[PDB]
């Protein structure tokens, strides 16, 4: 690494630095302070205080991310975006006066939730000993299920058998799937939840 | 409703309805325009379920220049130049929009680049034998042509006899939708039947029996350069297209009772460097050669109250979902990233 | 194969004809019969047009000349 | 050494590339007319208008449709000179698929046109023979990584050993680019497999309309006629690099081409391994200009499938239309 042990990661939150004096813990005030010697890190490309940031887009962005073609991943991120605001507008122009409550117009909204639908809660780790390698249930750790989530969507929008459908139109339905709790992904959550049931023999292991 | 306005009527707006969005009605959208609207404008129509243009100082300036126009004098051409995604395209869609109402003639070219790029359909006129043919991108043009004027085509009656083969011809005094027909029926006609209807509309219109609006979009592709192809693979000149060659001469004030309204466009265009879009840059020394003397109408970027009243029109359609784009802080982040450019400002409120 | 090259001169100019050709028809239909091409291209708004299409050629394109030259025109079609 | 770019490539189609209007866009370019006059004087019937204005049936016939491919190769060619005469000049590399190996030949200044016409008269007429002596057809196959071509084709014949029959035929006869294959044989062993695609892992599978099994065994009889046509011939040096079928390599001396020509009858086509001959090359370095001299675009898809960056560089003579009335 080009930057020296003592350089620390900035913070990015612009409402952090505005929190009153008064406000501020006795442990908080000690953190500032300290803060005030530290030597800091530039901030990357990327992260910024706008308040459209969202993390968890950036990160979908950059798993959709091939050979650096940072500009292509955001265009189809956003395109997917659009995508999915339309159907659902389309959506709620037809809906009856009681069916108008229940359709989410927003984006974002139906993005989280189809990701969060699609987390799993247990999976397999596999550990090595008597040269056969032993397969334990496990429950994943919150940042090795988000990943998943994301990592089982992309895995599923490029699979070989949606030939000429476009990238954006292929994930905002998925995603329009799974924010219905339908879809393979959910399908191949429930499989993993399935396939650690069925192996409970060695459940207890606590030392992956 | 302070983005709206209830004059929906373009004879009728004034100074003191810029930055207002107007509504265009349905059968006003079906007629006026099957063609013209940009692509991504017609994507906000069918998701607002209504298209409503804001009206700006460029189209009320071309508007009070073509209702004081005088037509004994020679056509005047009107160009509308400005930055990429400026709105220059919808500001000629409100001055046609005008002029459908008062029975003018529109003689409307929605993207006059598509004709010099990626044609597969290229044919050797038999007319004249040193012009190629475009049927796809005529017999396209003619329905809706014949879509927009469907009145006149039954009174307006041609004055020549036309031979189209030796078996079929236009005999003078039939209307002149016959001709229109005759292109949409056999494609092999329809470059043939482009020419003879603008020159019927260029004459009968000097003539008196009606007025006359030329609206092309992206003209500077007249006097540019192809990409088009011989079977040698040698460049063909943009003259040498029949669709092209009878179109410039409608440029040319020759011909008076009505107005020659025009919009640049670099979108589109061949061998142009993406920040060009002054007249000269874009037109060329034969563009400009031939479009002078003409009034040059600038489009700029939104202004501060337009800028408002787009984001509350668009806040009234519920088309910014994120919680912070309401908020004061949400509009100048969006102000920042647009530059109030309304192209970037509506690609940016899309996927909000 | 030589080639040549030169700026712009308005006279003898396709502005020039332009510019004399939709003055004719303007006095046409007028009515009036003033078809002096000296006595047309002698006034002061022909000197201003002129001024600005040289500009325009010669010099570099902004939106000031641009400017320019649409007030002269308008002042030559006489559109207000 | 002329940098790849400047240089071309032309390929010759084959059967299967009949289509009713052939000719049509080719007649009023030089010297196009006299090669049909001359085809009228050597075949027997006119051939122009059978490829003109024909019920597609006859053209779709085998002793047919050879004959009006080459004469519409050999046409396509001259258009060619006429259009771009850069392009006829700077060749480096001819190839023909199963007839159109013929027209490349004479194109390469090997072989004339009578002779070489006659030749492939009598190869049509001895194939269409050797077609109604016993039943037999063609079944294009593409396949998944999966897939074991030699293992269907040895199920493909159990089944009809079961049946009972005079040892059986059905072997791969055309390689044409990767995991699509063309087999020949009895209609039972590729009726077998197009019910057996699942088993067997093949993606798509469809009958070739042809009458029998070419570039098999089963067109034994017909060599020993094709056979005498060659020896009344004489074969020149192909002043161009020819490349043949049966191995995918280019004819090196005149004294093989009589035997290598016979040989294709009944050889299956190397047409992806001749494609890797003339295109392969390090990433990087520029390829040649390529064109289909002949009606069709399949060539072209093969190519396309076969190498992309080749590929880019690819165009095709029109032969059912012209641009410029000459
Ligand atoms: N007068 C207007 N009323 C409403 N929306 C507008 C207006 N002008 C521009 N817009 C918005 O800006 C988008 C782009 O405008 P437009 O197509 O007219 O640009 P342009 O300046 O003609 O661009 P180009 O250089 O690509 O031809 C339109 O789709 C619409 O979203
Ligand atoms: N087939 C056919 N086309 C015609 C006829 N008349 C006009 N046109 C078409 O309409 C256009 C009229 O343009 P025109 O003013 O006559 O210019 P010009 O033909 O080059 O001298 C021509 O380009 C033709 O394509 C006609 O009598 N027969
Ligand atoms: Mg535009």
């Amino acid at each position: 690494s080009r930057y020296s042990p003592e350089f620390k990661d900035p913070l990015i939150d612009k409402e952090y630095y505005r929190k009153p004096v008064e406000e501020l813990t006795e442990e908080e005030k000690y953190v500032r302070e300290l803060k005030k010697t530290q030597l800091i890190k530039a901030a990357p490309a990327g992260k910024t205080s706008s308040v459209f940031e969202d993390p968890v887009i950036s990160k979908f962005t950059n798993m959709m991310m091939i050979g650096g073609n940072k500009v292509l991943a955001r265009s189809l991120m956003i395109q997917t975006l659009e995508a999915v605001k339309r159907k659902q507008f389309e959506k709620y122009h037809a809906a009856s006066a009681e069916e108008q409550a229940t359709i989410e117009r927003n984006p974002y909204t139906i993005f989280h939730q189809a990701l969060k639908n699609c987390e799993p809660m247990i999976g397999l780790v596999p550990i090595l000993k008597g040269g056969r390698f032993y397969q334990v249930p496990v429950p994943l750790p919150d940042r090795r299920r988000r990943f998943l989530a994301m990592k089982w969507m992309i895995t599923e929008c490029r699979d070989k058998k949606h030939q000429r459908t476009l990238m954006p139109e292929k994930l905002s339905h998925k995603l329009l799937e799974a924010f219905h709790n339908q879809g393979p992904v959910i399908k191949r959550k429930h499989d993993l939840h399935k396939m650690a049931e069925a192996n409970r023999a060695l459940a207890h292991y606590r030392w992956w | 409703a302070i983005s709206r306005t209830n004059e929906n009527d373009p004879a009728k707006h004034g100074d003191q309805h810029e930055g207002q969005h107007y509504n265009i009605s349905p059968q006003d959208l079906e007629t006026v325009f099957p063609h013209g609207l940009p692509p991504r404008f017609v994507m906000q129509v069918k998701t607002f379920s209504e298209a409503c243009l804001m009206v700006r100082k460029p189209a009320l300036e071309l508007l009070h220049y073509l209702k004081n126009t005088s037509f004994a004098y020679p056509a005047i051409r009107y160009l509308l130049y400005g930055e990429k995604g400026t709105g220059k395209t919808l500001s000629l869609c409100h001055v046609i929009h005008f002029c459908a109402k008062q029975d003018w003639l529109i003689l409307h070219i929605p993207d006059a680049h598509l004709w010099v790029k990626n044609c597969r359909d290229l044919l050797q006129s038999s007319y004249n034998k040193q012009r190629f043919d475009q049927p796809l991108e005529a017999s396209t043009w003619l329905k809706n042509f014949k879509t927009t004027n469907e009145r006149f085509l039954n009174q307006i009656k041609v004055q020549e006899k036309y031979v189209w083969n030796k078996r079929e011809s236009t005999e003078k005094g039939s209307p002149l939708g016959e001709v229109v027909e005759q292109g949409i029926t056999r494609v092999r006609n329809a470059t043939d039947a482009v020419g003879i209807v603008l020159k019927e509309l260029k004459r009968q219109s000097s003539l008196g029996m009606f007025h006359l609006l030329v609206a092309v979009d992206g003209i500077n592709a007249l006097w540019g350069r192809t990409t088009l192809k011989r079977e040698d693979k040698s460049p063909i000149a943009p003259e040498e297209l029949a669709l092209v060659h009878n179109l410039r001469k409608m440029m040319k004030n020759d011909w008076h009772g009505g107005a020659i309204v025009s919009a640049l466009s670099q979108t589109g265009s061949l061998f142009k460097p993406r920040k060009a879009y002054l007249p000269q840059e874009l037109l060329g020394k034969e563009g400009f050669d031939a479009l002078d003397p003409f009034i040059p109408i600038l489009v700029s970027n939104y202004n501060p109250k337009e800028f408002e009243s787009c984001i509350q029109y668009y806040l009234e359609n519920n088309w910014l979902q994120h919680e912070k784009a309401p908020t004061e802080e949400g509009k100048k982040e969006l102000l920042f990233l647009s530059n109030a450019n309304p192209s970037l400002l509506e690609r940016h409120c899309a996927y909000l | 194969t030589e080639a040549d090259m030169e700026e712009y001169i308005w006279e003898n100019s396709s502005s020039e004809r332009n510019i004399l050709e939709t003055l004719l028809q303007m006095k046409a239909a007028e009515k009036n019969m003033e078809i002096n091409k000296e006595e047309l291209l002698g006034t002061k708004e022909i000197e201003e047009y002129k001024k600005s299409v040289v500009s325009l050629k010669n010099e570099e394109e902004n939106e000031n000349s641009i400017s320019q030259y649409k007030e002269s025109v308008k002042r030559l079609l006489n559109v207000t | 050494r002329r940098m790849p770019g400047q240089c071309s490539v032309l390929l010759f189609p084959g059967q299967g590339s009949q289509v009713v209007g052939m000719g049509r866009g080719l007649l009023n370019y030089p010297r196009v007319r006299e090669l049909y006059a001359a085809a009228r004087r050597v075949l027997g019937y006119d051939l122009l208008e059978l490829s003109l204005h024909g019920p597609q049936e006859t053209l779709d016939r085998t002793v047919h449709c050879q004959p009006a491919i080459f004469v519409a190769s050999l046409a396509a060619v001259e258009k060619l000179h006429h259009l771009q005469p850069s392009v006829i000049e700077n060749c480096v590399a001819a190839a023909g698929f199963s007839v159109g190996e013929f027209a490349a030949l004479v194109f390469a200044g090997a072989m004339e046109f009578a002779e070489g016409l006659y030749a492939v008269k009598i190869r049509a007429e001895a194939m269409q023979e050797a077609s109604e002596a016993v039943p037999s057809g063609m079944l294009s196959v593409l396949g998944q990584p999966q897939s074991k071509f030699n293992f269907a084709c040895l199920e493909a014949r159990e089944h009809c050993k079961s049946l009972g029959i005079e040892n059986p035929v059905c072997e791969v006869s055309n390689y044409l680019f990767p995991d699509c294959r063309v087999i020949s044989g009895h209609q039972e062993a590729l009726r077998f497999l197009q019910k057996n695609s699942s088993k067997f892992h093949f993606r798509r599978t469809r009958m070739l309309p042809v009458s029998g099994a070419f570039h098999t065994r089963l067109m034994e009889p017909a060599v020993e006629p094709l056979t005498q046509a060659l020896k009344a011939v004489d074969i020149k040096k192909p002043l161009v690099s020819v490349y043949s079928n049966v191995h995918a390599h280019r004819y090196r001396h005149p004294g093989h081409i009589h035997k290598l020509l016979a040989q294709q009858l009944v050889s299956p086509v190397k047409w992806e391994q001749t494609m890797h001959a003339i295109y392969e090359r390090k990433k990087g370095r520029g390829f040649p200009q390529t064109f289909e001299v002949g009606p069709g675009r399949q060539l072209g898809a093969i190519l396309k499938s076969c190498n992309m960056q080749a590929w880019k560089s690819y165009s095709a003579v029109d032969v059912l239309q012209t641009l410029e009335h000459v």
